[PDB]
């Protein structure tokens, strides 16, 4: 049934066993989307983390290993290439909180589309703010009510901090099944990596007790 | 008045045992992709069907009163696939609850070392370990013919000898019998999914993460489960173990005889019980059954 | 800006073009449909794939 | 300027001609035509190995010999009859839209978001597979390629921008740019000649490979066109849109010959195909079925429903005698 | 590309590698010996010398041993590469080396003479059929120049291989095969032979075409 097909058989055997090494090998890492408005500091966030068309970046740390996808070179309509990361674990979403001089809202549109779109309606959102120290030097003489009329509260640090992560949130439409980590960092801070793992060992324990049934 | 309700008991077993044993064996390997989570319902679903399907002699002998109405080989058959079956299938509840904490305590871990190779390799060792405790029955079951009135368990005169000798040996090899099945076959796997749902419970309650009762309802379903519905027949084969002597020289205790079948139906029924909480619960599974029919 | 002088001249350039009436090209293709009927399996069910 | 007024004019007078061209009517052309039943096919060939979602195949002009690409980074070919793999690819880049397969099947096309075109080459002195030729130059991801010969390519990019490559020299000799939204698929003439090429713009554009220049379009969609298909003859094409929907479109008549859609369905059409004859429309659907449509009869018959995820490609071998169809199920299901 | 091989009764022992490879075997004709299935998966023997003949490879150290023993009368040797799949070429690389100490036939005619120019004609015979339920036909040509080694000239009787000139060509029908040269060139001398590979054991073939 065979005079060169053994031969052709084996070929297939050890190539489908390189496969399967090869696909193990990718389970085995962790995947990570990128997002910004450009202005946003996704270049020193991945300046943080210690080491044209689609980047990626690796790196590990306490024994897990990460890909991170970088797009934003793309000036193009994103819903036919979103569609692509429809299996990453976690999502990278920067926004500058001094985003009073733009040409703002528009990031709080995208992250509307992001946090809202049907590919990821169980996929967590890791919510970087950044620019910390700008944004008290400049609300320091800069009115809030210049971008929030609505807003109605005092001139601080703390409370247009506050009100902003409360207006980022309350875009969330489906609390039940997503959750949104936020977290306040700048230029000199070195426990975002930190903070990035700890959501994703969240998610990951979320995932494997929803396989488990149990959740 | 007593006899009726072990049998009504095994009968619902047998029909309702392999429809749900049936499905799971269908959605969690011929139909879904295979990961580590399948491949171990898949294994309990096996070791389930085929005791469903062992179950129906076991009734007829229960009824018939503790005599074969079959065959030497089928009986020593059934008697080896049964017990096989029961062993593997209380030992893979254990390895269930222990990939289970292994996942939830550490994750790091589990994404780096567990792939559906390894968890092949790895999931035939409670099948040995349940050849190796099973070898008892191969090596001395034999039907005995009542010289009264039928042919009705282990007798082994083989290597009698002196009778004195041999009911040495009997008690001997009894005894063993029984002490080694409450050691392994009970202690171990209640402790193994006590300790390690009270663990993931813990965890899930001190890192916030709790959202419904579904968690905790369920995991205490399943410890639940198999606290009732175990206990009281081994309780009952242990004391039985522990008073063999004055149930044969003296015959005692008679209570202990009323209740060993109807306690055998209530374990029984946890063979029924399993896969429709360990895999139906699951919304993925659930959601592939109904688009595949 | 010059885009529009070219999205114009492209425009120019396509009315400049003589189509023709639908009968015939559709009679072309039933043509075509009708004459190549006998290689297709897909319609008609030596098969390599027993 | 005065430019958007004479465009309107001429964008105006565009319709003019379209409409007395229509001399009658497609129900009136086909009245004498058998309906071709309801057609049914099945599985037998099942091929596996993949372990992500796929998204593209094309068979080889050996009708033997098919190459895929999914999202795991690998580029397999197999062979069909015997379901046992040929070579495996590994890629630089794990994000695939599209691949391609050499008239002479000695060479092999890949690309994705890394926005870069690679040839592989199969026969060769050594036994394995190198990267013969890589062609940048996109600014945006790319959708289709294509292989005129041996030498050339063509490739689609969101950039909305089409190229033609010397494969040799390696530097683009031909733009087509007078699209307006972000190109999907390309189609090559029977002969070689010219190419069509929807986009998100919902307009098709016909092109010329000598001159360089766009010379049709049409407007017939609400909303992004994906995927594009020569009709057997070489004398018109198929769109498959966002809008659940298929239309024909005649060059020599230009404007949209036929329609085929339906209330049930309302998912969008991710690939399109027809067979030898030209009877049969194949195109999958997102609802998780390929539909089969005879573009003259207009009314779709055929479901093609075997997969368990939505359908991304499907292709047709070069006698005609098969259609095989690979989902996001990371199954590649070979019809017949 | 690169293939060099390297008292009775004794004993004694480029390109991608790790993808059959095969033995073959005195003022005398030439056949086969022994081979291997690349990646170590099946092996077959020379069932004439099946049992004091070892054979051995070593991918990383990228070498190849022959482990002979018990020397018997009947003892050049060449060694051979055939990366096999669909539409590939095995044999298609031979290289040099001798050690002098109820199946199928493939019996060729011993030669015949001919002039430049003159078309040449040669012709086979063959033990039992060869064309395969699969649907293709085994036998692989093979010139072999006076001081020189055998070429792939022509496998499976229709396909040219790399480096042929495109003045061969080949048939056959059931048994009888055949091979035709048109223009006979100043490099077109020596005897030829044959292999069929249907049935593992692979006949060899005895055609000393002098000028
Ligand atoms: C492993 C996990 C689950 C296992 C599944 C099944 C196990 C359930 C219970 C365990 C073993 C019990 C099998 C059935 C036992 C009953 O029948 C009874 C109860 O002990 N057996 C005997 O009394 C023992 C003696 C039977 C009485 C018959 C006489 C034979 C020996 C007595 C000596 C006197 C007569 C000598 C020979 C008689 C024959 C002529």
């Amino acid at each position: 049934l065979s005079a060169e097909d053994k031969a052709a058989v084996e070929r297939s055997k050890m190539i489908d066993r390189n496969l399967r090494e090869d696909g193990e090998k990718a389970a085995r890492e962790v995947k990570l989307l990128l997002l910004g408005a450009g202005e946003s500091g996704k270049s020193t966030i991945v300046k943080q983390m210690k080491i044209t068309g689609i980047v990626e970046t690796h790196f590990t740390f306490k024994d897990l290993h990460f890909k991170m996808f970088d797009v934003g070179g793309q000036r193009s309509e994103r819903k036919k290439w979103i569609h692509c990361f429809e299996g990453v674990t976690a999502i990278i979403f920067c926004v500058a909180l001094s985003d009073y001089d733009l040409v703002m809202h528009e990031s709080m549109k995208l992250f509307d589309s992001i946090c809202n779109n049907k590919w990821f309606t169980d996929t967590s959102i890791i919510l970087f703010l950044n620019k910390k120290d700008l944004f008290e030097e400049k609300i320091k003489k800069s009115p809030l009510t210049i971008c929030y009329p609505e807003y109605a509260g005092s001139n601080t640090y703390e409370e247009a901090a506050a009100y902003i992560q409360c207006q980022f949130e309350d875009l969330n439409k489906r609390k039940d099944t997503k959750e949104i980590y936020t977290h306040f960092t700048c230029a000199t801070d070195t426990k975002n990596v930190q903070f990035v793992f700890d959501a994703v060992t969240d998610v990951i324990i979320k995932n494997n007790l929803k396989d488990c049934g149990l959740f | 008045v007593l006899r009726i309700l072990p049998l009504v008991v095994l009968g619902v077993t047998f029909v309702l045992g392999v429809l749900g044993n049936g499905l799971v064996i269908w959605v969690a390997g011929f139909r879904m992709t295979r990961t580590v989570t399948t491949i171990c319902y898949l294994n309990l679903a096996l070791a389930d069907f085929s005791f469903t399907a062992t179950l129906p002699f076991l009734i007829v002998s229960m009824a018939m009163g503790e005599k074969w109405p079959f065959g030497w080989f089928l009986c020593k058959l059934i008697h080896i696939v049964v017990d096989i079956n029961l062993f593997g299938s209380v030992f893979l509840i254990g390895f269930i609850a222990l990939d289970r904490c292994i996942c939830v305590l550490h994750p790091v871990w589990a994404q780096n070392h567990r792939t559906v190779s390894l968890a092949m390799k790895v999931i035939v060792g409670p099948w040995i370990l349940a050849l190796v405790l099973t070898l008892p029955v191969f090596l001395f079951l034999t039907t005995v013919t009542i010289p009264n009135g039928d042919t009705y368990t282990f007798n082994f005169a083989s290597w009698g000898g002196t009778p004195e000798e041999r009911l040495k040996v009997a008690i001997t090899m009894l005894t063993a019998r029984g002490i080694i099945r409450f050691v392994i076959g009970f202690s171990l796997p209640m402790s193994i999914v006590a300790i390690c749902y009270g663990l993931i419970a813990a965890k899930i309650h001190k890192k916030g993460m709790i959202k419904s009762s579904r968690p905790l309802r369920v995991l205490t379903a399943v410890v639940a489960s198999f606290f009732i519905c175990w206990f009281p027949f081994q309780l009952v084969a242990l004391l039985g173990t522990v008073w063999l002597k004055e149930m044969l020289f003296y015959g005692k205790y008679k209570i202990i005889d009323i209740l060993v079948n109807p306690t055998s139906s209530l374990a029984f029924f946890n063979s029924c019980l399993n896969p429709m909480l360990y895999v139906f619960v699951g919304q993925d599974f659930r959601e592939r059954l109904i688009h595949s029919l | 800006i010059a885009q529009a002088r070219k999205l114009v001249e492209q425009l120019k350039m396509e009315a400049n073009i003589d189509r023709i009436k639908v009968s015939k090209a559709a009679a072309d293709l039933m043509a075509y449909c009708e004459a190549h009927a006998k290689e297709d399996p897909l319609l008609t069910p030596e098969n390599p794939f027993r | 300027d005065q430019l958007r007024q004479e465009a309107e004019q001429l964008k105006n007078q565009i319709r003019d001609a379209r409409k007395a061209c229509a001399d009658a009517t497609l129900s009136q052309i086909t009245n004498n035509i058998d309906p071709v039943g309801r057609i049914q096919m099945r599985t037998r060939r099942t091929l596996r190995g993949h372990l992500a979602k796929i998204y593209a195949m094309h068979w080889g002009t050996d009708s033997r010999l098919l190459v895929s690409a999914s999202q795991d980074g690998k580029l397999i070919i197999w062979d069909s009859y015997t379901t046992n793999k040929v070579h495996a690819i590994p890629l630089r880049s794990s994000w695939v839209m599209t691949c391609a397969y050499a008239p002479s099947g000695n060479y092999v096309a890949c690309g994705g978001l890394d926005n870069i075109c690679s040839i592989y080459n199969l026969k060769t002195r050594e036994g394995n597979v190198r990267v013969s030729r890589e062609l940048a130059g996109h600014t945006g991801y790319l959708s289709c390629c294509r292989f005129l010969d041996d030498n050339q390519i063509v490739t689609s990019s969101g950039d909305t921008t089409c190229a033609l490559w010397d494969i040799e020299t390696g530097q683009q000799t031909t733009t087509f740019t007078g699209h307006t939204g972000d190109v999907m698929s390309l189609s090559l003439a029977p002969d070689t000649r010219l190419f069509v090429s929807g986009a998100c713009d919902a307009s098709a554009k016909l092109w010329d490979v000598r001159e360089g220049m766009c010379r049709q379009t049409f407007t017939g969609h609400e909303s992004d066109i994906n995927a594009i298909c020569f009709f057997p003859n070489g004398n018109a094409f198929a769109t498959g849109s966002d809008d659940a929907t298929c239309r024909l479109f005649d060059l020599r008549a230009d404007q949209e010959l036929m329609t085929y859609s339906h209330d049930n369905i309302i998912c969008g059409i991710t690939s399109v195909s027809f067979s030898k004859s030209g009877r049969l429309l194949l195109a999958g659907y997102d609802d998780f079925n390929c539909n089969v449509w005879d573009a003259l009869k207009a009314d779709r018959a055929g479901v093609l429903a075997g997969h368990d995820n939505r359908v991304s490609c499907l292709g047709v071998t070069d006698d005609g005698m098969a259609v095989a169809t690979g989902s996001w199920d990371s199954f590649l299901k070979i019809w017949n | 590309v690169q293939l060099v091989e390297s008292q009775p009764g004794g004993s004694r022992k480029g390109f991608a590698f790790s993808s059959g490879m095969h033995w073959v075997r005195p003022e005398k004709g030439l056949e086969w010996v022994a081979y291997i299935s690349s990646g170590s998966g099946t092996i077959y023997y020379a069932d004439t010398v099946k049992g004091r003949f070892t054979i051995s490879r070593d991918d990383p150290k990228n070498t190849l041993f022959l482990q002979m023993t018990s020397l018997r009368s009947e003892d050049m040797y060449y060694c051979v590469r055939s990366i096999y799949y669909y539409g590939s070429s095995p044999f298609d690389f031979w290289g040099q080396t001798t050690l002098t100490v109820a199946d199928i036939v493939m019996t060729q005619t011993s030669s015949v003479p001919v002039t430049p120019g003159e078309s040449v004609s040669i012709s086979c015979r063959s033990s039992k059929s060869l064309l395969h339920s699969n649907g293709n036909t085994y036998l692989y040509w093979f010139l072999q120049r006076p001081g020189q080694s055998p070429q792939l000239l022509i496998y499976r009787m229709s396909n040219l291989a790399s480096g042929v000139p495109d003045r061969f060509s080949g048939s056959g029908s059931g048994t009888a095969f055949t091979l035709t040269i048109s223009r006979l060139e100043a490099e077109d001398v020596g005897v030829y032979y044959c292999m069929q590979h249907l049935e593992y054991p692979l006949t060899f073939g005895a055609t000393k075409l002098e000028l």
